[PDB]
């Protein structure tokens, strides 16, 4: 998923907001209530229908805004494609409208879906992913950048395996299958050649089914391929720990042990023991490495404010090493009120009372 | 890191009639992505 434009008006603190999005490091700064966690939600918003800090979609429309309407515009893309969300909210007339088009070569859009309910589902299948996904992954709201890290054990791999599986296609595959296997329950129901051929009908059957098991059971395939992908991102984490602490830190995940378990200097210490800037630190190195593991999945890297926790020393290792994600065909956006982090970066955008200068 | 490439190996290393069952799912695919 690659941001390509945002266009908002009238949602929660933006007025209006035009911006375009570019390969690399952006650093959003500015001011309390400038609007910049405001943007963060637009696009969370105009994926998925909901944004972070209220429950209630009418929440969302500025409440300055004379016509009671937020309008949102998201352009990204995917898989080779591009599209196009847009979005209505009327906080007066309770009323939601979206729309989901793709844009074509010619550059001519066409709807591949309509209204709120179907435009989240259509996002889900294109994006592969969930709402809770996004968020405790690659796209990290305000306060919540070690929600993955200190998760229960259950969250963190329906979570992880998200990222690498598209449900929509599993639940295709699922239902053919069952449709196969009713089909030939009903034909086996109701001489050499048929010898055979009751025999080739019950085979496949039996076939099917242990192929169900394999597939779809959760002991099975599932377990494995969830352990697979943790193994993956987490050598890459253990990778940057190593650098950003000298050898000190480690990371592991253990079911029964309550999830993700840190060792310090060979010591296991449950994730949530740890102090808040081990955590921003350990919590920052395991999304970047999701991010590096997710590329081609998901081509965009959100934080919203990760960095205040750090310590002046810590703030530097870890800017140094966010930085090497330049290089990276990745949409990657930072966002901070301290100008000690955003002096590191080269590429910034300024917002301040709800606009951007 | 391809969820259908790495099942084709669990596959393998659990069943020994593993040639079956792989022709059968390459078949299912066929048509949920035909479909
Ligand atoms: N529905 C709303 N209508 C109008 N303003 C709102 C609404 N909800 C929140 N706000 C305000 O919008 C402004 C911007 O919020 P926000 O975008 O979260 O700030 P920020 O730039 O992320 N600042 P900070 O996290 O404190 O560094 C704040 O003044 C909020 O109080
Ligand atoms: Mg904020």
């Amino acid at each position: 998923m690659r941001p390509e434009r945002l266009t908002v008006r009238n949602f929660l603190g933006l007025k209006n907001v035009d911006i375009e999005f570019q390969s690399g490091i952006t650093v959003v700064e500015g001011p309390n209530g400038a609007g910049k966690s405001s943007l963060f939600e637009a696009i969370s918003f105009a994926l998925f229908g909901n944004g972070i800090r209220y429950p209630n979609s009418y929440d969302y429309v500025n409440r300055n805004a004379v016509d009671g309407t937020a309008r949102l515009v998201f352009q990204f893309e995917r898989g080779g494609k591009r599209y196009e969300i847009i979005r209505e909210i009327n906080a007066l007339q309770r009323k939601h409208n979206a729309k989901l088009s793709e844009i074509l070569e010619n550059g001519k859009k066409a709807a591949i879906a309509a209204k709120p309910t179907s435009v989240k589902q259509e996002v889900e299948k294109i994006l592969g992913i969930e709402h809770r996904t996004f968020i405790r992954t690659v796209f990290l709201p305000q306060g919540e950048i070690d929600k993955l890290l200190i998760s229960p054990p259950s969250e963190i791999t329906e979570i992880i395996s998200d990222v690498f599986q598209s449900k929509e296609t599993l639940e295709k595959l699922e239902k053919l299958l069952k449709e196969k296997m009713k089909k030939l329950e009903n034909e086996i129901s109701s001489g050499g050649s048929l010898e055979k051929k009751l025999k080739e009908m019950s085979d496949e059957y039996n076939n099917l089914d242990l192929l169900r098991k394999y597939l779809f059971d959760k002991s099975n395939f599932s377990r494995y391929f969830t352990g697979r992908v943790l193994e993956a991102v987490l050598k890459r984490t253990k990778a940057y720990l190593d650098i950003l602490t000298n050898g000190r830190f480690d990371i592991d995940f253990d079911d029964e042990k309550g999830g993700f378990i840190i060792k310090d200097w060979g010591i296991e210490r449950p994730a949530r023991g740890l102090s808040g800037g081990e955590r921003a630190l350990i919590s920052i190195s395991l999304a970047m490495s999701l991010a590096e593991v997710a590329s081609g999945r998901l081509d965009a890297f959100f934080i919203d404010e990760g960095f205040s926790s750090l310590d002046t020393e810590n703030k530097e290792k870890i800017a140094s090493v966010l930085k090497e994600l330049e290089r990276l065909n990745k949409v990657i956006v930072f966002i901070t009120h301290d100008r000690e982090f955003s002096e590191a970066f080269d590429r910034k955008l300024r917002i301040t009372g709800g606009v951007v200068v | 890191l391809d969820y259908f490439e790495l099942f084709k190996e669990y596959l393998k290393k659990r069943e020994e009639n593993h040639e079956k069952l792989l022709k059968i799912l390459d078949e299912l695919l066929d048509e949920v992505k035909k479909s």
